[PDB]
């Protein structure tokens, strides 16, 4: 998830941090959207693997 | 006040009781002067640790 921030232009530091506060409240599914910068919801996005 | 003769046996025997006790009196006192104390060996720093570690995730913000 560190490598997709930098690769987008995103700032890394900021997107991780934010985003390992979020997974202790409990959501499983969220991660790091490309194309807006913030911490979305890969499974509502329907983001997929 | 007090005081406390020791009897022993050889000079090299009670030589070393003498400042064993005195050193084993500081160790009470100090207890019993400061009157709030905590345990020590480390075990200050590793529930700090734990604790810590997990307040960190509740904040943000770099």
């Amino acid at each position: 998830p560190r490598q997709l921030c930098d690769n987008a232009g995103f700032d890394a530091t900021n997107i991780l941090n934010k985003l390992r506060a979020r997974h202790a409240q409990g959501g499983t599914w969220y991660g790091v959207d490309i194309n807006n910068e913030d911490i979305a919801d890969n499974f509502e996005a329907f983001v997929w693997e | 006040s007090a005081s406390i003769i020791l009897r022993g046996a050889n000079d090299f025997m009670c030589d070393e009781m003498e400042r064993s006790l005195h050193d084993a009196l500081c160790v009470v006192k100090r207890v019993l002067e400061s009157k709030s104390v905590v345990p020590g060996g480390g075990a200050v720093e590793a529930a700090l640790s734990i604790y810590l570690e997990n307040y960190a995730t509740s904040m943000g913000s770099r």
